[PDB]
């Protein structure tokens, strides 16, 4: 446990260090893209260790390290769900993102704002991991919307191109409509089940679940 | 962005090289300032065909308003060179 | 149809000026005039130690740079993360919950040493 | 499939209804019939923590296979022997279901001939 | 770095598919005054490019060679045990 | 972009290649074809068929327990 | 979800059969693939749907990178109608682009096979909407048609890009 | 060949 | 030509062609290239809606009337066929899968005190 | 013989297919001359200020001021309550509010009736 | 306004582009390239202003029926996937006058040579005003074309922004 839990969170924190270090601590403008690419490489390696633990023995656990808020009988905690899906997916997402960032060092080599470009690519991966490892709906929503905006900030990368702005704001438009269902799912669970943790949703296992599931299907669309 | 720039010498070389491949223009009568109409005797339609070959050579469109005013290779080299900030 | 006499001149004059303006945009050998800056000794260490190719001693830089990164970005955070979890998170109830391991027939329990009975006799058949 | 046409482009009362099967008592047509036994007790499946959709009669081959993978780590290529045993055990159970489907078809078809024979003379 | 342009006189439409156009345009009395301009696309390293089925078969010669030997090693090695 | 072995562009001509570039491309393609063949030999059933599919029209009425039309 | 997913794969795959832009084609490939994942969820095979996600990223991500290589070389040209003869001009990009297509189409024993080919088997042998089943099968055929479209119009034939590249 | 790149003032 | 004097509040503002800025000639040296506008030119009443990042009224290769028919026709046909197939499900000739211990009564959280109705599955 | 182009409000008529571009008389050729005369005068005024080196600031375009003024300030003084406006105001101003009131009013009454009869599921509902 | 000849010339250019998109292959495109030219060449001699124009309208209306729904566009042309791509890196020249004095000190030569143009602009401005207001008719210009300089040491009127526009790849 002590190793499965620690190595699971270090993978997420390792990605936020290049973002934190952008506040003028160590100034390496030229090789900052290599700094971000290298961060993924080590990040992927660490994620492999928990994956082996799960594969060997199917070990899973939740990590409700922080107590953020408490709305009467509803208690929102920062929870990470290290389970089959997240453990298997983080290595794949990191492995692919590792190739893209190495590729990006070449493709965008002449871009004046490549340093800004590699920050946004890193922000998206941070939010995607929030979505994948989310254990309660509200935390999932944070990364659900977080990835959405980073898409807008990258689609309209060439902000002088009028069509880039039109497409970037178009992704927000359609995604926003989908989020209507996500709010619908959150409301139905809170009203009927009095929870947002995926654990309590399954244990109660509501019978008449057309409305919450329809909302989720709208969000996934 | 990994594409070498364009010099005045290179552009003029490519313009003449393109025209020298044209069957309806005699290379000896073809010069830097050989007017397409008054020296090489070409109609307006053949003038358009020259530009289309020129555009595919440099891979960038030229507006019809500015293409119709190009009648000799020297003028074309000026238009292309200025359009891409080519100076040396 | 082509240019009028004056148009070929204005373009020539503008083009002559335009190229002159574009020439000025070039920088001198000295430019940019970088202000003096103090460099740490380590930067002078690696700059001079790496002048030669010497593949064998260049790989040390690869190891060194990875060594520095592997310490300040992997080893230290896990010290903080593990320290944070061991004595602050694990001390509170249900903060970390493990799915109990699967127990199969014919295994011994570390905590107790109990032996789970094996399953019955299968009507084995190799197909 | 092919029997679908016989139901949609053909009579349905002479075709099994998967949402209503079986339609005849089990004892019918099988004097002193036997029964299937579970070689793994519930506590064993519960301890093994198998998905409810896998708590079938073919279990106790899955449990043995899961044990092999846990022990044979990290050699994931091995344990291919148990996989086939559990696969074939599943295949045999699947076929036994097909017999029920085809048994249903024959019995219903028999009821069709019986009704004609008994009703025509009436 | 002046680029030494290839001599343009070598560009000819003889023996290439451009000739087929030339032959057919003659059947109606017409001629193609741009054939030599597009001739370089058919001569040199761009000539006789593979067929689609050939592309999918790339490396099959080597791949099969490494395969037949490998199975033999597995064939004998597992024979002992 | 910048970096890597530099190759001079050619005008109306096939581009220059390198021994390392072409060799690496061939190896992976050959590696792909070996993988398909080796997998096919050991796992033919994975693409052809696992187990024979029974034919309902050959089973007997006594194993299916279909009483005779008489009774 | 079964019905919603099926129409997505049929419609977007049908749209990719005629697009010229190389990036646009792969964009519709993803939408066609995503519908396949949705249908997998509709037939109550969530783990197969998840499995396809992990395997999809590998060959799908490679194709975009390989397309980026072609686009950069031709000075930011994206229309496949201005390519060709790249089978020997870009041997390494040629090889990967072929591997990505074969994995996408579900060639036996590649990455795509262990997820995609394992789904259509489940789709056929499950209590499911008949029209939904057909659209997926028809869509799988289109996966091969536009997969070929990229190779044929980019790696074969005579070069159609400008003289100097 | 190095060319001057015009940018807005970055000092402030 | 001013707007009709219907009292909606247009006054004497010009009524310009209902053409999007996307249609205007892109090669002309516009004073405002992004807007495709000219200094001093009277601005369309709905200019903000006709910027290039919004409603585009350029000619289409397919007539507007036909495009609606093809789009409406395709979607409706797809919806109907899905409804058709919902009533005609596809499946295999397989009976209900059998499970032990009273169809897994105690595994699904069934009440132990109320003994379940016996369920027995026979060999075949 | 080709299908005559059909134009809607969201699809203009191509200039190539417009017969107005071929019936070119001296008047039509003269009208375009007047347009370029006015368009030319404005261009000169803008270029003189634009290229002035002693000028720093914003070139106030009178056209921009008029456009905004018509959009905000000049609307009301040119408004007359008549049949078109009165029904449009009631239709859009008041129609939505009455429609939603009965949609929500009916919904809450129905839900309240069930709750008072114990027929509505509120087993775990302790958050409102 | 466009002349009748120009419209035919414009249609000739557009048709070939759309034709090229359909044909794709060069040789196949090359074959039909002459066939279309043949259709244009034969009707060159038609000297009837009414009959000749009527041919054009059918020519325009046949093209619209046969145009490619997705014509090939050059990457940087309006509609191509590079149009206005680099407009975000194009900063106007006057932004330099706001640079901090310590920031200008890094390029002493460039700004020293900049003052030559700014000095040149101020000197030449008043002359450029006089040149235009004498060649301008009483009612103002009737066309947007501008005259060139007509002396030694004079620069064309309204030249600063044409000369000092940002480069096509400024960064
Ligand atoms: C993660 C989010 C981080 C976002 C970020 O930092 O990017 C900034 C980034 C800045 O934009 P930029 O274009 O790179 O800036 C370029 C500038 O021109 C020039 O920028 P620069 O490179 O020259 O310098 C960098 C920085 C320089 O900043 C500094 O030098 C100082 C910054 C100090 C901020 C903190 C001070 C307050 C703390 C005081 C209390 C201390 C108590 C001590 C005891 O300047 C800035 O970026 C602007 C300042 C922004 C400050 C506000 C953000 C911090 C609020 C906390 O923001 C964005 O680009 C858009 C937002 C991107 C994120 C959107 C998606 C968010 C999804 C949720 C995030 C996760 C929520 C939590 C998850 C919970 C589950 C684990
Ligand atoms: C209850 C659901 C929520 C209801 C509100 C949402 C319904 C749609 C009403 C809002 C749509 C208009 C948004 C405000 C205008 C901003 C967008 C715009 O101006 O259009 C430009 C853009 C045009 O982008 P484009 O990609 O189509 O073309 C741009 C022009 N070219 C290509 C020439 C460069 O429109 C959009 O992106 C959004 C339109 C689609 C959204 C409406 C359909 C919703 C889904 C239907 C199923
Ligand atoms: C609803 C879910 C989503 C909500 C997210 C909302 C957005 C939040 C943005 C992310 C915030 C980061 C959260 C992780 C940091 C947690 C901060 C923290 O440690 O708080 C102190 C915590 C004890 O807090 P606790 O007893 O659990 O109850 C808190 C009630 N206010 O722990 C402690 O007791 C402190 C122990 C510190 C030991 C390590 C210190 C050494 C390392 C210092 C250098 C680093
Ligand atoms: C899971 C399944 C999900 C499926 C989702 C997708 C569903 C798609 C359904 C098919 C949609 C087909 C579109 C049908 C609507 C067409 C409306 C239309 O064509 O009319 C618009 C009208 C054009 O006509 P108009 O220009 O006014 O006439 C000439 C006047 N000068 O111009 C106008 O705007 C006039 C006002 C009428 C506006 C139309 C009504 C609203
Ligand atoms: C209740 C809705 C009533 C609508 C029917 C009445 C309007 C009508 O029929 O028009 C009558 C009259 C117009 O007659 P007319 O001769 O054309 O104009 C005067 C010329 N000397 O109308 C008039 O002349 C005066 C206008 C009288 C009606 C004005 C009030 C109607 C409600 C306006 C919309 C209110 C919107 C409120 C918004 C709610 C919050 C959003
Ligand atoms: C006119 C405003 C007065 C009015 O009409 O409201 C009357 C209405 C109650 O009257 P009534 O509906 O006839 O009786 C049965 C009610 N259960 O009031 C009600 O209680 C029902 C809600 C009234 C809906 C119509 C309101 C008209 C629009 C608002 C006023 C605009 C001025
Ligand atoms: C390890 C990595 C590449 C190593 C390699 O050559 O393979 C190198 C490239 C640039 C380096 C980073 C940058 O130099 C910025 C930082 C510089 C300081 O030395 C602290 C660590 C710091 C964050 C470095 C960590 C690491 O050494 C980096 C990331
Ligand atoms: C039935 O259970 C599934 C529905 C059948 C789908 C497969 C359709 C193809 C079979 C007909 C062709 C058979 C002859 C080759």
């Amino acid at each position: 446990m002590n190793m499965f839990s620690s190595l699971s969170l270090v993978t997420l924190l390792l990605l936020t260090m290049p973002i934190m270090m952008m506040s003028f601590n160590t100034y390496k403008p030229s090789n900052y893209p290599l700094y971000v690419k290298t961060a993924i490489s080590y990040a992927f390696i660490t994620s492999m260790i928990p994956t082996m633990m799960f594969i060997h023995s199917g070990q899973e656990l939740i990590i409700s390290n922080w107590h953020w808020l408490t709305i009467q009988t509803l208690k929102l905690s920062l929870s990470f769900k290290m389970d089959y899906f997240s453990m298997m997916f983080i290595p794949v997402a990191l492995f692919v993102t590792w190739s893209i960032m190495e590729f990006s060092m070449w493709y965008m080599y002449s871009d004046p704002n490549i340093n800004k470009f590699f920050k946004y690519l890193l922000l998206f991966l941070i939010t995607m991991l929030i979505l994948v490892t989310a254990n309660n709906l509200f935390q999932l929503f944070i990364g659900w919307e977080g990835v959405g905006i980073m898409s807008f900030l990258l689609i309209g990368w060439w902000y002088g191109r009028a069509d880039a702005n039109t497409a970037a704001l178009q992704a927000i438009l359609y995604n926003r409509i989908g989020d209507i269902g996500f709010i619908l799912a959150m409301a139905w669970f809170l009203t009927n089940l009095n929870t947002w943790d995926l654990q309590q949703i399954f244990m109660l296992n509501p019978s008449d679940s057309n409305m919450p599931l329809i909302g989720l299907a709208l969000a996934a669309t | 962005s990994d594409a070498p720039p364009l010099t005045l010498e290179g552009i003029k070389d490519r313009v003449l090289y393109v025209l020298k491949l044209y069957d309806k223009i005699d290379p000896e009568k073809l010069s830097v300032n050989s007017h397409f109409m008054k020296d090489l005797g070409l109609d307006s339609l053949d003038q358009v065909e020259i530009i289309m070959a020129m555009e595919d050579e440099f891979g960038f469109e030229i507006p019809d308003i500015d293409a119709e005013k190009l009648m000799c290779p020297q003028e074309i080299v000026d238009y292309i060179a200025d359009k891409k900030d080519v100076y040396e | 149809s082509g240019y009028t006499p004056e148009e070929k001149l204005r373009l020539q004059q503008l083009r002559e000026l335009r190229r002159r303006w574009l020439k000025d945009q070039e920088l001198s050998p000295r430019e940019p005039v970088l202000p003096p800056q103090r460099v740490s000794p380590v930067e002078r260490f690696w700059n001079k130690f790496l002048q030669d190719g010497a593949l064998w001693k260049n790989v040390i830089y690869k190891t060194y740079r990875h060594s520095i990164f592997a310490f300040t970005h992997v080893l230290i955070p896990v010290w903080i993360i593990h320290y944070y979890l061991k004595y602050h998170v694990t001390t509170k109830p249900y903060t970390i919950v493990e799915k109990k391991p699967r127990i199969f027939p014919g295994d011994t329990i570390l905590e107790t040493g109990e032996v789970i009975p094996p399953m019955k006799e299968f009507p084995d058949q190799h197909h | 499939g092919a029997h679908l046409a016989r139901r949609y482009l053909g009579d349905a009362s002479v075709e099994p209804d998967p949402l209503r099967m079986p339609t005849f008592p089990p004892d019918y047509g099988f004097p002193e019939r036997k029964e299937r036994e579970m070689v793994a007790t519930q506590q064993e499946m519960n301890d093994a923590q198998l998905v409810l959709q896998q708590r079938d009669y073919c279990a106790h081959y899955l449990i043995r296979f899961l044990k092999c993978k846990r022990d044979s780590f990290p050699n994931f290529l091995a344990c291919k022997h148990e996989r086939h045993d559990w696969d074939y055990c599943e295949h045999l159970d699947y076929v036994k279901r097909m017999k029920e489907f085809e048994r249903e078809r024959r019995l219903l078809q028999r009821k069709k001939r019986r009704e004609q024979r008994e009703a025509d003379m009436a | 770095s002046k680029m030494e342009l290839p001599d343009y006189k070598q560009w000819k439409i003889e023996g290439t598919p451009l000739e087929t156009v030339q032959e057919k345009l003659a059947a109606r009395g017409l001629r193609d005054p741009w054939g030599r301009n597009e001739a370089w696309r058919y001569m040199g390293g761009f000539a006789n490019n593979v067929s689609f089925v050939g592309a999918l078969l790339k490396g099959f010669k080597w791949g099969f060679a490494a395969f037949v030997v490998a199975i033999g090693a597995e064939y004998y090695l597992e024979s002992q045990k | 972009a910048g970096g890597g072995a530099h190759i001079e562009p050619r005008y109306r001509q096939f581009p220059q290649l390198t021994r390392s570039q072409v060799i690496q491309a061939e190896f992976f393609s050959a590696t792909m074809w070996f993988w398909i063949l080796w997998r096919f030999w050991h796992d033919s059933d994975a693409v052809l068929g696992h187990f024979p599919y029974p034919d309902p029209s050959q089973w007997t009425d006594e194993e299916l327990g279909i009483p005779p039309d008489d009774e | 979800t079964l019905c919603l997913g099926a129409i997505t794969t049929l419609f977007t795959a049908m749209c990719a059969l005629t697009q010229n832009d190389i990036k646009k084609i792969i964009a519709f490939s993803t939408s066609s693939q995503l519908g396949l994942m949705m249908v997998t969820i509709g037939i109550n095979q969530p783990y197969l749907a998840f499995l396809h996600i992990c395997t999809h990223a590998f060959f799908k991500a490679m194709l975009f990178m390989c397309s980026g290589s072609i686009i950069h070389s031709l000075n930011d040209e994206q229309d496949i109608r201005k390519m060709g003869g790249l089978f020997k001009a870009m041997p390494f990009t040629t090889t990967a682009l072929i591997v990505g297509s074969l994995a996408l189409t579900g060639m036996p024993f590649l990455t795509g096979f262990y997820s995609k080919d394992l789904i259509i088997e489940a789709a056929n042998t499950s209590y499911t909407n008949a029209w939904a089943l057909l659209m997926t099968l028809i869509a799988t055929s289109f996966t091969a048609i536009y997969s070929t479209r990229i190779i044929f119009f980019a790696l074969l034939g005579q070069p159609r890009f400008p003289t100097l590249v | 060949k190095r060319l001057f790149i015009i940018k807005p003032s970055g000092f402030y | 030509e001013p707007y009709p004097d219907d009292g909606t509040g247009y006054g004497d503002y010009p009524k310009l062609p209902d053409r999007s800025q996307q249609e205007r000639d892109p090669w002309y040296d516009w004073d405002h290239p992004d807007l495709r506008l000219n200094w001093g030119e009277p601005m369309h009443w709905d200019l903000d809606m006709y910027i290039r990042n919004r409603v585009d009224t350029s000619p289409t290769p397919v007539n507007w009337n036909l495009m609606c028919k093809h789009l409406f026709g395709f979607v409706a046909f797809m919806l109907f066929m899905f409804w058709v197939g919902e009533t005609y499900p596809a499946y295999q000739p397989v009976g209900p899968k059998q499970y032990p211990y009273n169809n897994l009564y105690l595994e699904r959280g069934g009440d132990p005190n109320k003994e379940p109705e016996p369920v027995v599955h026979y060999e075949i | 013989s080709f299908p005559k182009y059909e134009a809607s409000r969201l699809s203009s008529l191509p200039t190539t297919l417009d017969p107005a571009e071929y019936d070119i008389s001296s008047e039509t050729r003269k009208a375009q001359a007047e347009r370029l005369a006015i368009r030319s005068r404005l261009k000169r005024e803008y270029q003189l200020q634009y290229y002035d080196p002693s000028r720093r600031g914003v070139i106030e375009d009178p056209a921009l001021v008029r456009w905004t003024y018509a959009r905000s300030a000049n609307i009301y003084p040119n408004f007359r309550p008549n049949t078109k406006t009165s029904l449009l105001g009631a239709l859009f101003g008041i129609g939505p509010l009455v429609f939603w009131y009965y949609v929500f009013k009916t919904d809450r009454d129905r839900k309240e009736k069930l709750i008072q009869e114990g027929k509505l599921d509120r087993t775990f509902n302790i958050s409102y | 306004y466009l002349t009748h000849q120009q419209k035919v010339l414009r249609l000739y250019k557009r048709a070939l582009r759309h034709l090229e998109s359909w044909c794709i292959h060069r040789d196949k495109y090359r074959y039909f390239a002459c066939l279309l030219r043949a259709r244009f060449d034969e009707h060159k001699n038609e000297k009837d202003m009414v009959k000749a124009t009527q041919l054009l309208r059918e020519a325009e209306e046949e093209f619209w029926h046969g145009q490619h729904p997705q014509p090939y566009i050059f990457p940087e042309s309006p509609g191509g996937t590079s149009y206005e791509r680099y407009e975000c890196y194009k900063v106007p020249e006057w932004c330099l006058d706001d640079w901090h004095p310590s920031e200008k000190a890094m390029y002493p030569d460039y700004f020293a040579k900049r003052e030559q143009w700014k000095k040149l602009r101020r000197e030449s401005w008043e002359r450029e005003v006089k040149q235009l207001q004498e060649e301008t008719p009483v009612g103002g210009p009737r066309t947007e074309a501008l005259p060139p300089a007509r002396k030694q040491g004079d620069l064309p009127p309204l030249w600063w922004h044409i000369v000092t526009r940002p480069r096509e790849r400024p960064m």
